[PDB]
RNA sequence: GGUGCAUGGUUGUCGUCAGCUCGUGUCGUGAGAUGUUGGGUUAAGUCCCGCAACGAGCGCAACCCUUAUCGUUAGUUACA
RNA sequence: GGCGAAGGCGAAAACUUAGGCCAUUACUGACGCUUAGGCUUGAAAGUGUGGGGAGCAAAUAGGAUUAGAUACCCUAGUAGUCCACACCGUAAACGAUAGAUACUAGCUGUCGGGGCGAUCCCCUCGGUAGUGAAGUUAACACAUUAAGUAUCUCGCCUGG
RNA sequence: AUUGGGCGUAAAGCAAGCGCAGGCGGAUUGAAAAGUCUGGUGUUAAAGGCAGCUGCUUAACAGUUGUAUGCAUUGGAAAC
């Protein structure tokens, strides 16, 4: 199935009274360890609402951007997720200011398409050094815009890991009408996020397993093949 | 758009020997039906202050409805120790107003309205405290949605 | 307290305006005081002409003077009309030891020499017209030759008193310090009622890498 | 919000 | 002849000093701030990491001459 | 940190003794807040008397410093500094926020009381702080102890 | 700034306490209606304010009719 309740194994867990008071009416009582549960039901119709949503801008045909720069765990994911599916990522911190002006972007990108050609086309036929710098500054370049290079125009939908954690990212949604998705862990302001998933970022286990929903979401409604459909089953994956 | 410029002024800052001129200039563009557009900005050159200006005012973009070319409730706008009042009249008054007020009224594609305005009279703060007295105006359509009766009564 | 640029990089990437060389001050005082006369002549007394430069080349009781333009209708006139006069006053102020002789050649693009638009923007400043949208206009009919920034000053009176309020503009990547950028700089000075006004100009035309040379 | 079918 | 308190132009000054600005964008009622702040690294705002900022303009270095070890074209009126 | 309305209150012993907190499911039954006038208390210093007076130290004396020091450095040291008797009412008597009052996210605490358990530590009721959402303001910042929402009463202010 | 102002840092909370009068007052029932809402009556001189009519060659101007205000009496009203 898809967000059921018997298939997942732990997703509790959070430092407690350093949450929002008002994201308290998503969340029952607490029994013993008052780390933030979650109800399972909610956490099912948000998910639901995503899937049927990604559907729809996937008939739509808009372009989809994942946001997240956690340590390892998250990034990791989404750097795979990235490198197996079409989607605008970064790995960077986010650049202040980025999508709030895309003409700056746009011709700092056709820079980086120009060099990254101008390489292609070269054969090595610049002495060490002068390949050597702007190798340097090719690699630059993929640090900066490596990730956002897939797409022209703005941003259709963007999926955002933590906008606590990502507070210019989702500062710079909440300036435009583009619909923007985040992950609520415990302390957000519900008014900046257009859609709602409260699910948790505390535990890596439900970060995985969140975004492998999500992920196959997005990708089966583009037809092309998937992990997860409606399979009870999951893959275990454990932190290192 | 008419993009008419409401207050001008001239502003220097202070460093190492002499003082760097960059003047600012405010302006209010509008559509003569509702779109409002206010902006200011500072810059070395003249025709510059007005090209970011008028990309400030198209930046900030937004309309209103009107109502017989009249406000039909009583408010008041207050911010920053300042007040503007707006009090809908028959059109045998005509619209009575101050200059950058007049430009308001005018530019916005307003007509005959009483406004009068209190507390302090610098024209930044003023004219936050016109578009603070237009955010809070409704209509009678949405007032009557959250009636539990529904007869604009 | 800067320096004029062009003689910072002059005579090692450009030439000079003239080349010649004879025996030491024996007599080369009188053509290197008769020549200057000669081309500020032609600097101020044809105008209209946009006369790019003049080159001076002379030996031993010789003067071969190349002149390169924009319109050579202008200084040749109807049914040559100028070209007679032209002769008169050279040859009234070069002297009879020297041979005469004149033509007009052009050169590839010559909308991106400093000196004629410099000339331009002096005497369209001096019709008492807003300054800052004639440099407007210019700057933007010079952009459009496909060239890279370009550095303008203009120091004077504006309606009046208060000179402290001289204007300047800066364009695109227009380095001094180099050498090999292929820059040249012009100067002219405006004349109205009220005083003098100075208007200097640097003009870029794409930097020269591996140029090798002077040519 | 949800209108962007 | 008088007017550098009518001007252009010229020169010295801080100073061979790394600092000085703009476009976009954010915050702020606003003067304005944020880059240019911090940490390493340099003659140095030289580059790097972080960084609501991303980039760009002047200068810094670059391209000019010389000193240098040696090679090549040519050899006198240098040589011998 | 505790007390009280504060100023203020710190070796101890006794006598006297106020005010203060919680459950009050025992009692009167609106008996309530404010306060013109009026009364009272009230830092230090000061006023007069009787004492005491180690040191301190107004004033004043000497020596140093510097252009010079009736200052600052030192040596001294009168009154005063303490006790009792009466007057004395100015302090930044600042939490620069009058008094009372119901409500409006919260978090980290601290302390006292109640229940109950070994401390641990749960909440309840209050005092006491720091942080902070909404809200306020011009900002500083305040922010369940508001400068927020509002109420009642006084007292005061209208450029220097 | 009664309608219609403020008193933390721009000027303003008495050093604080007790407290008469006065100001404001918890829930409910009965009585009456002083205030208040409000029918009616008389008054609120004329002129003049606003509106209308007539006389002015338009016009100020004159005359003309109503219009308002508060007061006392009286009849309901019982929410405060």
């Amino acid at each position: 199935s898809l967000a059921k309740l018997g298939e997942m194994r732990t997703h509790v867990g959070m430092v407690k009274r350093y949450w929002n008071p008002k994201m308290g009416f998503f969340i029952e009582p607490e029994r013993k360890h008052n780390n933030d549960h979650f109800v399972l039901e909610l956490q099912r119709q948000s998910l639901q609402t995503a899937y049927n949503y990604v559907k729809e801008v996937a008939q739509n045909n808009g372009q989809i951007l994942f946001v997240g720069t956690k340590n390892d765990y998250v990034k990791k994911l989404v750097n795979n997720i990235a490198k197996r599916v079409d989607v605008a990522f970064i790995t960077q911190r986010w650049l202040g200011g980025t999508l709030t002006n895309f003409k700056t972007l746009s011709i700092s990108i056709n820079k980086l398409n120009k060099l990254v050609e101008k390489q292609a086309e070269n054969a090595a036929d610049l002495t060490k050094k002068e390949n050597l710098m702007l190798s340097r500054e090719i690699e630059r370049l993929e640090k900066f815009f490596g990730g956002v290079k897939s797409l022209k125009r703005l941003p259709n939908l963007l999926i955002v890991d933590d906008p606590v954690y990502e507070k210019n990212a989702v500062a710079e949604a909440n300036i435009l009408r583009i619909p923007v998705v985040a992950l609520c862990n415990t302390n957000t302001n519900p008014e900046l996020v257009d859609f709602i998933i409260p699910a948790n970022n505390h535990q890596p286990q439900s970060t995985c397993l969140l975004m492998n929903l999500l992920a196959d979401a997005v990708a089966e409604a583009k037809a092309m093949p998937t992990m997860f459909a409606y399979k009870p089953d999951e893959e275990i994956q454990i932190e290192i | 758009f008419e993009e008419r410029i409401v207050k001008l002024k001239r502003i220097s800052k202070t460093t190492k020997g002499g003082r760097n001129m960059r003047f600012s200039v405010l302006v209010v563009v509008g559509n003569r039906k509702g779109k409002i557009g206010y902006g200011i900005a500072k810059a070395l050159e003249v025709p510059n202050a007005i090209k970011k200006a008028i990309k400030a005012a198209h930046n900030s973009l937004h309309t209103i409805e009107i109502h017989k070319g009249s406000i039909y409730h009583e408010v008041i706008g207050r911010s920053g120790a300042s007040r503007v009042l707006l009090k809908p009249a028959p059109q045998g008054t005509g619209i009575i107003a101050g200059g950058a007020i007049r430009a308001i009224i005018e530019l916005a594609g307003y007509s005959d309205i009483y406004t009068k305005n209190l507390g302090r009279n610098t024209p930044i703060n003023m004219i936050h405290a016109t578009m603070d007295g237009i955010l809070k105006q409704l209509s009678p359509r949405r007032v009557a949605i959250l009636r539990n009766k529904n007869l604009n009564e | 307290q800067k320096v004029n640029s062009n003689g910072l990089r002059f005579g090692i990437n450009k030439n000079w305006i003239s080349r010649w060389t004879a025996n030491s001050h024996a007599q080369t005082a009188k053509w290197l005081i008769e020549d200057e006369k000669i081309r500020n002549l032609f600097f101020v007394n044809y105008r209209n002409a946009q006369v790019s430069n003049v080159e001076i080349e002379r030996t031993q009781a010789t003067v071969d003077v190349f002149v390169y333009a924009a319109q050579p209708a202008f200084l040749i006139g109807s049914e040559n009309k100028n070209i007679q006069k032209i002769t008169k006053q050279i040859k009234q102020i070069i002297g009879r030891t020297t041979n005469l002789d004149l033509t007009i050649n052009e050169i590839g693009s010559p909308m991106l020499s400093a000196r004629i638009i410099a000339r331009d923007l002096a005497n369209a400043i001096e019709a008492r017209v807003p300054l800052r949208t004639a440099m407007r206009q210019s700057l933007i009919k010079v952009l459009k030759a496909g060239a890279n920034g370009i550095k303008v000053l203009v120091s004077g009176r504006l309606n009046g008193a208060e000179i402290a309020r001289d204007k300047m503009y800066i364009e695109g990547n227009m380095p001094l310090s180099t050498l090999r950028a292929d820059i040249d700089y012009a100067l002219e000075k405006a004349q109205t009622t009220y005083g003098v006004i100075g208007v200097k100009v640097w003009i870029n035309r794409g930097m020269i890498y591996t140029k090798g040379l002077n040519r | 919000m949800g209108n962007f079918d």
